[PDB]
């Protein structure tokens, strides 16, 4: 947290901005409150805070858990999409329904993405995620 | 059959395109009709000779001209202020204030300012008077002429080298890497200690007095006794002035390191010791291979080693290498590509080791010169590499045999090219998406009046490497910031002066950084990533595609393959080259403007604007785009003129050719022929002018030629304006 | 145009006597002046049962209200000449393109099957060299580019004149203090002046026109350039390249068992041309309306 | 003029011979498949580069190809003037 | 349909098969043949120092 | 200092050695 | 001016104008030559 960066608590220009900090929304405490919420980080001569990313508990949670949340949701959406696609093909109405979504079937697949990570891990160990270099017949060259 | 003779075919067509195609093949030799290898080899020998000859002529040109009508000595007297001279000016069409805004440095004729900067380098080499470079021109001229004649001689029958004489490599290897520059840097070192250092210390040593006077009073003592510290005698003092003796020195080979407190440049004795080091190092590197004599390393069979210590190998590092070492001796495009890539890389490195390590005196203070040189060299560098990639691509079609390389490392690369290009596309998409998202983040958040709701990153890896090299600014006490670690008693044996220098980060020596640098550096990453992407795509399609595999036989040529599926235009193996050229131009523009803004803020120390408006792009186009142009835009106007009118003309000329490029690029050859018909219809039927007729029946342009001319117009338009802008700004703001 | 750039060079060449305005080499559109004149004194004789002239830009008194102009007579000096003439120029070339496609629609001197084949088709193979863009709606493509130029410079001219010598403020003496100060007689004769003395005024606030209550509308002029470059990307490039990149991404997706059944295929060249020209026009017109909207807000 | 290239995949539907407006094809007697007469180019000198022919070839990887040469003339360029 | 030379002399290219059916005859002309697939194609480095085309194997 | 007719001299060294030497090195390759 | 003679006054036009003239004239008559000789 070095590099010549003053704490946002005691950076004079920080509170200087905080004084007439333009309260954005329809509540008078909007601006001031957020500046109060910006005492944990450490400002600089620009008067605005920089973010440190190291796992260092000074700013660890301020970047780690959002990353993990994104991984959660991206895994969910990718998993349910792939599962839906795999399911459609066992109907022999393939491209008919490619544009007409079968809602009574599209729902439970979406609702059943609860345990995507570890299940995916299983498909990794079972090897249920990849087809074989030559079995996949998509010809290169 | 006269023109063009080198192709009996092309002289059988009554369309003006003949001429157009007549002058786009005269330098593609192996495509001419009827010339086997040794013909090509020998005439390439001669033509390369001619190339270096005209290089010598160019050098003589510039040097004699500055010897004629310059102020080199008037630049000796008052160096840091007097401006150099390019040459005379002579044009009847000229303006009025031109003569009125040109004659300076005591001159009465229309002098032309100089910017390349040969004065500093030359005086650094130790020149004093006009006659010096007068004679210099006079003799390298005869050198050029003799070299030309040498080129002529080997054309005679009894002086025709052998193809085997060309294939044998190791002699050329040793002779070059030892006897081309090793001995040559030795000779330069001799010129340094005999002439350069004396002239630096104020003593004049001509072409006659050098025979009797010494480099060092202790000279020849450590010659053959081995106390080389004696030549490392009293170094130059802390007040010495070049060309003078105020606090002089009597040391020949020093290792002071850092800078000289007056010229803020590299020390000359460090230079001499450096050159000596690399000279002897290349000489010991000289005898490294095997010659015709019977010892050493047989290159074409060293890597023909598939056994050692029982466990045989697959090759060195345990990978196949058998059968390709003839190719580097078979093909020429291969060696050409390697050389081009190498050259471009080291040129970029050169362009990087200039603005921090001033090699010559007065380099740092004179901004315009070094700035122009930096962007000049980097621009030279960029598409120099594109040449390497293009010749790699053309090698892939012409010079390649299949069975000779069955199963070696090359084929194992081709077998998995797919994952390569896929992951490359992946990283490009990722970096682009996220950098643009963060940018637009900043834009909208600041577009609401609250900047605190906006993200600021902070790079620390470069901070760590900065302190770890020995920077103390950040106070981490690691690796020469820790003056007590294990390596804290090492480095240079004269690291105190280096430490005084680097601690004094007041000059251009590893300046601090912030979030913006994080941003733009990721932008560079993206740029080169997509550039190499398109280039390698074209390269690895030089043979054929999934939906067009035949093209290997169609050639590095036009093929269009008319509208089979929606069309197949731009599939011709250097369609990729155009795209790559665009993707390189914008990249180099990004980087050079980054450098420009950085150093501009460093000039007057006001770094606030950069760090303050680097986040959102409004700041980018508002703080530096038009906030420096009124200093240039009014070079001429309805009220007066300046010494910049020519530069505004530069601007506008460039813009014009730029848009002309668009004209050539968009419209295509299915419309520019219908009206040529009716326009031929005219001459046939008007009277008093139907007398004359056609040298040759005119038709519309060609497709590939249209693409080429459009690209040329675009690139020339891009080049000019930016140069004018940069030099005008630097010389107008300081 | 070459006359224009000739005068440009002369001004940049310290030869100002070779300029073409009133203070230099002469040319005066007498026809417009005389028609306006014969319009000035119309009532009484041509219009007996009529009280005032039809307008006040031809002739009459400067009609106004407050310190705010309503209508004053308009002056036609030297700069009018080349402006009207380049108007006519571009209209001529536009008609040229469109009528050319019109006549050479069914049969060309080389293609006798056009109407026998259609009017919306890309090309006819690399015969006779090239033949791409031989339909008619590509003629109208080029034509719409040109009419874009026409109308753009037309609105430039109109706005600049009616803010330079028609509009401003007024004093108790009827003293019309115009907004700009009559800049045509000064700079609307050379190219470098045309960029200086128009867009310096047309943008010098949009840079800072954001940042308060009745300013916060950060306009998408900063935003339209992006769509413009993204536009021009579609024009310069073919399609086979995109098709091959598509096939590679398909290979990867098929390796991970996510291959979309409906097989993607790249755009057809006419489709790509259409989307390119559409995005081009959109970006340009968005840019310009942002320009003069904010410019009027700076005075209205 | 330009060069023409023939293969074995000619099924013999003969849609190309009815498509080329330049009289550069003919079905010479063959034996291999049910075709018995395979297309070929006897009169290359009038080739035009329109290549409407292979667009009329239905065979997978259409049986005819045209290698577009470089020895063009007033005939291969097709000018009425 | 008749081609004419500059001298005023004429050529009779077509009709050569009556109604231009382009496939019917009892035996036909024979000049030049290439009945070979593409998988084995001509090569740059193998075919060199001459000016023949993609056909002679 | 600066120079005199000696510049006509340095002009005279050209047009025989470099001039026709380059002329021959050009015309060697059969226009 | 300086210690040189008039030369920079008039030696540009011939290089500027007449030498290009003969260059292009000779070139054009070259690109129409008969067979099989040519200079
Ligand atoms: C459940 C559906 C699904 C899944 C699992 C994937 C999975 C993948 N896609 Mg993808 N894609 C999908 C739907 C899906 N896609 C759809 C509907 C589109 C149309 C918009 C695309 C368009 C697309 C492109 C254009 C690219 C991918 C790429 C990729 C690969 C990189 C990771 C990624 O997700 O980038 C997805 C990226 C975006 C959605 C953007 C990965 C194999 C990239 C790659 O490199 O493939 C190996 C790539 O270049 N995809
Ligand atoms: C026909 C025009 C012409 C020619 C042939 C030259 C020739 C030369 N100029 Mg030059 N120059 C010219 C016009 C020209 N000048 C004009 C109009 C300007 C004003 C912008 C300059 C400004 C200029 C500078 C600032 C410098 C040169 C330099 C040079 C030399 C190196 C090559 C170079 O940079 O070319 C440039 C050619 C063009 C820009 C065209 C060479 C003798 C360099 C030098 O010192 O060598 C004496 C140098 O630093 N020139
Ligand atoms: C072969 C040519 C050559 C010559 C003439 C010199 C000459 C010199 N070197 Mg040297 N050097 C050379 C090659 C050469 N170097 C090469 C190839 C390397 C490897 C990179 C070095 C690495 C080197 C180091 C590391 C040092 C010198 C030092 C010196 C100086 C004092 C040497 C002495 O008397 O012992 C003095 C012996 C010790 C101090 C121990 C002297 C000027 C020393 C110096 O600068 O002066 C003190 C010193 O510290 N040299
Ligand atoms: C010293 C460096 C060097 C050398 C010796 C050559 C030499 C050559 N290049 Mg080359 N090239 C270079 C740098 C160099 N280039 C660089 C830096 C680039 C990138 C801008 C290119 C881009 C390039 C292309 C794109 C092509 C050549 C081609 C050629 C060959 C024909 C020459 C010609 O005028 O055709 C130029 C012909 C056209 C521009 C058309 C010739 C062997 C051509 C070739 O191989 O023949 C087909 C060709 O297509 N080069
Ligand atoms: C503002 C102009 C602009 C922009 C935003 C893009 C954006 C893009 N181009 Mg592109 N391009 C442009 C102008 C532009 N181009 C022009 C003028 C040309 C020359 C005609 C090209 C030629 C070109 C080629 C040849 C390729 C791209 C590719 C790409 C993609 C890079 C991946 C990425 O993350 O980018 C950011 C993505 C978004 C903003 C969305 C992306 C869609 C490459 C790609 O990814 O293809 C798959 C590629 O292969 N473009
Ligand atoms: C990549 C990291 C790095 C780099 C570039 C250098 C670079 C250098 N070290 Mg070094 N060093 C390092 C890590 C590094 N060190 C570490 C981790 C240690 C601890 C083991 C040392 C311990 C060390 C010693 C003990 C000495 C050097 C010396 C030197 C200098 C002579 C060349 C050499 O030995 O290498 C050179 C400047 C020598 C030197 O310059 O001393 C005068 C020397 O004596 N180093
Ligand atoms: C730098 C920009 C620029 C310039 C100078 C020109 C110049 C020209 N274009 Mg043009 N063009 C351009 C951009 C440009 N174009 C672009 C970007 C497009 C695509 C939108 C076109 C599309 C286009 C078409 C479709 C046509 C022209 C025509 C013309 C010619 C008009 C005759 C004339 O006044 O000569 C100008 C002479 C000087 C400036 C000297 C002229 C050569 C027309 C033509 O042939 O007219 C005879 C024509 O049919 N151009
Ligand atoms: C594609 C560009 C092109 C090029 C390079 C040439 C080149 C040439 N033309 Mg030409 N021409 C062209 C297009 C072109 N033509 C078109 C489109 C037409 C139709 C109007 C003509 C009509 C034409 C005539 C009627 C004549 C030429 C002549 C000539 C020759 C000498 C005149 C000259 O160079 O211009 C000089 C032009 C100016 C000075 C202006 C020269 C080989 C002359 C000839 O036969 O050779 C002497 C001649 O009498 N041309
Ligand atoms: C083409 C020329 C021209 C035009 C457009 C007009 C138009 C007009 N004239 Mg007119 N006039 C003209 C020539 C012209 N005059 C000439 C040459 C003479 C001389 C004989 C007259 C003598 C004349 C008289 C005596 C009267 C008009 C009137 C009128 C108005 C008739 C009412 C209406 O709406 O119509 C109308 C504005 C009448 C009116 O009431 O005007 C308002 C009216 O009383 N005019
Ligand atoms: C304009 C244009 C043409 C027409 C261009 C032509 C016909 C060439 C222009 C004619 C010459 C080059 C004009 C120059 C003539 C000089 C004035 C004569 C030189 C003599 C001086 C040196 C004295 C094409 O053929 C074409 C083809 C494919 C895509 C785009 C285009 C395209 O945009
Ligand atoms: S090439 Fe096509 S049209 Fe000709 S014979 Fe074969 S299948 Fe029939
Ligand atoms: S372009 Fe095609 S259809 Fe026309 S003559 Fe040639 S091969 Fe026959």
């Amino acid at each position: 947290v070095g590099a010549g960066l003053v704490p946002c608590s005691e950076s004079p220009e920080f509170i200087q901005r905080a004084a007439s900090a333009r309260n954005t929304t329809a509540d008078p405490n909007s601006g001031q409150k957020r500046f109060e919420r910006y005492a944990q980080e450490l400002c600089g001569p620009e008067g605005l805070p920089h973010l440190i990313v190291d796992g260092r508990l000074n700013h660890a949670g301020d970047f780690l858990i959002p990353s993990i949340l994104f991984l959660y949701i991206a895994g969910w959406i990718g998993w349910v999409g792939r599962a839906y696609l795999q399911e459609i093909k066992k109907r022999d109405n393939t491209e008919l329904r490619e544009v007409i979504i079968d809602v009574p079937t599209a729902l439970p697949l979406m609702l059943s993405g609860f345990t995507w990570p570890l299940a995916a891990v299983k498909e990794l160990l079972s090897g249920e995620l990849v087809a074989k270099d030559d079995e996949i017949p998509v010809s290169p060259r | 059959t006269k023109f063009p003779k080198f192709s009996q075919d092309l002289a059988q067509d009554p369309t003006t395109r003949r001429l157009w195609y007549g002058i786009a093949t005269a330098h593609d030799f192996e495509t001419h009709d009827g010339m086997t290898e040794e013909n090509l080899y020998q005439k390439l020998f001669a033509t390369h000779f001619g190339h270096v000859a005209i290089i010598f002529l160019w050098t003589s040109s510039l040097l004699f001209h500055v010897a004629w009508q310059g102020n080199f000595e008037q630049w000796i007297k008052d160096p840091l202020n007097v401006r150099p001279i390019a040459h005379a000016i002579w044009d009847p069409h000229f303006g009025k204030a031109a003569v009125d805004a040109f004659t300076q440095a005591g001159a009465t004729y229309p002098v032309n300012i100089a910017y390349s900067g040969v004065y500093h380098w030359w005086y650094t080499i130790g020149m004093r008077t006009n006659n010096d470079l007068y004679s210099g021109a006079v003799f390298l001229l005869i050198l050029a002429g003799v070299f030309l004649f040498a080129g002529w001689l080997h054309l005679q029958p009894k002086f025709r080298p052998s193809l085997s004489w060309f294939k044998s490599a190791e002699p050329r290897l040793n002779h070059h890497l030892a006897g081309l520059f090793g001995v040559s840097s030795l000779a330069w070192t001799g010129h340094l200690v005999h002439v350069a250092i004396p002239e630096s210390r104020g003593q004049h040593v001509g072409w006659d007095n050098f025979l009797t006077t010494l480099p060092h009073p202790e000279g020849l003592r450590p010659f053959f006794t081995g106390n080389w510290g004696v030549y490392a005698a009293n170094p130059d003092t802390a007040n010495h002035v070049f060309g003078t003796s105020q606090g002089a020195g009597t040391a020949i080979l020093t290792f002071l390191g850092g800078f000289h407190p007056q010229t803020q440049s590299l020390w000359l004795t460090d230079m001499a010791h450096h050159h000596l080091a690399i000279a002897v190092l290349f000489i010991i590197a000289g005898h490294m291979y095997r010659t015709n004599f019977g010892i050493g390393h047989s290159i074409k069979e060293m890597l023909n080693a598939k056994n050692f210590f029982g466990t045989k190998t697959e090759g060195q590092f345990n990978l196949p290498h058998q059968g390709l070492y003839d190719t580097i001796n078979n093909s020429l495009h291969f060696q050409l590509s390697l050389a081009l890539a190498a050259l471009g890389t080291i040129t970029s490195l050169v362009a990087q080791h200039m603005y921090a390590l001033p090699p010559y005196a007065f380099m740092g203070q004179d901004f315009t010169t070094q700035a122009a040189l930096y962007t000049h060299h980097q621009y030279i560098a960029v598409f120099l590499m594109v040449g390497a990639f293009a010749h790699a691509g053309i090698f892939w079609v012409r010079d390649y045999d299949a069975e000779q390389n069955k199963g070696n490392v090359l084929d194992r690369v081709l077998q998995h090219k797919e994952a390569i290009i896929s992951h490359l596309s992946w990283v490009s998409l990722f970096l682009g998406f996220h950098t643009l998202g963060l940018y637009v983040h900043n834009d909208v958040v600041v577009a609401f009046g609250t900047p605190e709701k906006q993200i600021l990153i902070e790079p620390v890896f470069a901070q760590f490497i900065q302190a770890s090299h020995g920077k103390v600014l950040y106070g981490l006490n690691t690796l020469l910031s820790n003056p007590d670690s294990v390596a804290s008693t090492a480095g240079a044996a004269w690291l105190p002066g280096w430490l005084d220098a680097i601690n004094n980060g007041t000059n251009s020596l590893f300046l601090t950084i912030g979030p913006g640098d994080f941003l733009v550096h990721h932008a560079f990453a993206l740029g080169i990533h997509t550039t190499v992407l398109v280039l390698v795509k074209g390269a690895l399609d030089a043979r054929g595609s999934k939906l067009m595999p035949d093209k290997k036989d169609f050639g590095y040529a036009f093929p269009c393959d008319g509208p089979g599926r929606g069309g197949t235009c731009d599939i011709s193996a250097w369609d990729a080259f155009y795209l790559a050229l665009f993707w390189a131009l914008n990249t180099v523009g990004w980087v050079t403007f980054y450098w420009h803004w950085k150093h501009l803020g460093i000039w007057q120390g006001n770094v606030a604007q950069f760090n303050e408006s680097s986040t959102y792009l409004m700041g980018w186009l508002r703080d530096y785009l038009w906030l420096y142009s009124a200093q240039l835009i009014n070079g001429y106007n309805p009220y007066g003129m300046n010494n910049l009118s020519v530069w505004a003309w530069m601007f506008l000329f460039g813009h014009l050719v730029w848009a002309t490029g668009f004209m050539f690029l968009i419209s295509w050859r299915g419309y520019w022929q219908e009206l040529i018909e009716t326009l031929v219809w005219a001459h046939e039927r008007t009277p008093l002018a139907s007398l004359v007729r056609w040298k040759d029946k005119p038709v519309a342009m060609s497709i590939v030629q249209g693409r080429l001319v459009g690209l040329a117009h675009f690139t020339v338009g891009y080049v000019l304006t930016y140069a004018a802008f940069v030099i005008a700004s630097t010389a107008g703001k300081f | 145009f070459g006359l224009y750039i000739h005068n440009d060079t002369m001004q940049a060449l310290g030869r100002p006597q070779d300029m073409f305005s009133d203070t230099a080499i002469q040319l005066q559109p007498v026809f417009a002046q005389f028609v306006q004149n014969i319009h000035t004194l119309a009532p009484g004789s041509t219009a007996p049962n009529a009280l005032e002239p039809v307008s006040y830009a031809f002739g009459g008194g400067v009609v106004a209200v407050g310190g705010k102009i309503a209508m004053m007579p308009i002056a036609l000096g030297t700069a009018d000449f080349m402006i009207h003439h380049i108007h006519a120029f571009q209209i001529h070339v536009t008609v040229l393109i469109l009528l050319k496609g019109f006549l050479f629609a069914r049969n060309s001197r080389l293609i006798p099957d056009k109407a026998n084949l259609g009017f919306r088709f890309p090309c006819d193979g690399p015969g006779r060299g090239g033949t791409c863009q031989v339909s008619g709606w590509d003629h109208v493509f080029l034509g719409l580019f040109w009419m874009f130029n026409t109308i753009a410079i037309a609105v430039y001219h109109f706005s600049w004149k009616m803010q330079s010598d028609v509009w401003g403020t007024i004093d108790p003496d009827g003293t019309i203090a115009h907004i700009t100060g009559g800049n045509f007689a000064m700079s609307a004769n050379t190219i470098n002046g045309w960029l200086r003395d128009y867009q310096w005024a047309q943008a010098a606030q949009v840079i800072q026109s954001y940042g308060s209550a009745l300013s916060a509308y950060g306009l998408l002029f900063l935003g339209a350039h992006f769509v413009w470059a993204f536009s021009l990307m579609f024009l310069f490039s073919g399609r086979g390249y995109w098709q091959e990149l598509i096939e590679s991404i398909v290979w990867a997706h098929n390796k991970l068992k996510v291959a979309p059944t409906i097989q993607p295929r790249a755009l057809s060249i006419i489709q790509g041309r259409a989307v390119g020209v559409a995005h081009y026009l959109l970006g340009a017109i968005v840019t310009i309306w942002a320009f003069f909207e904010a410019r009027i807000i700076s005075v209205g | 003029s330009h060069s023409v290239k023939i293969y074995d995949t000619c099924i013999g539907c003969t849609q190309c011979v009815r498509a080329c407006p330049t009289d550069v094809l003919e079905m010479v007697p063959w034996d291999g498949c049910k075709a018995g007469q395979i297309a070929a180019s006897p009169r290359t000198e009038d080739c035009v580069g329109c290549k409407r022919c292979e667009t009329a070839c239905p065979t997978d990887f259409l049986s005819i190809r045209v290698y577009l040469s470089n020895a063009e003339t007033t005939r291969s360029m097709g000018l009425a003037y | 349909i008749y081609r004419v030379y500059p001298n005023g002399e004429v050529q009779y290219l077509h009709p050569s098969d009556g109604v231009f059916p382009e496939k019917v005859n009892e035996g036909r002309q024979k000049v030049g043949y290439v009945d070979r697939n593409i998988g084995k194609n001509p090569d740059p480095a193998k075919l060199k120092f001459s000016g023949m085309t993609t056909y002679n194997a | 200092m600066s120079i005199s007719d000696t510049q006509v001299f340095v002009a005279l060294v050209i047009a025989l050695i470099p001039g026709v030497l380059a002329f021959r090195l050009a015309t060697e390759l059969y226009k | 001016m300086f210690s040189a003679s008039f030369l920079p006054s008039i030696l540009v036009p011939l290089t500027g104008l007449v030498f290009p003239a003969i260059a292009m004239a000779l070139l054009l008559i070259y690109v129409e030559r008969e067979d099989p000789s040519g200079i």
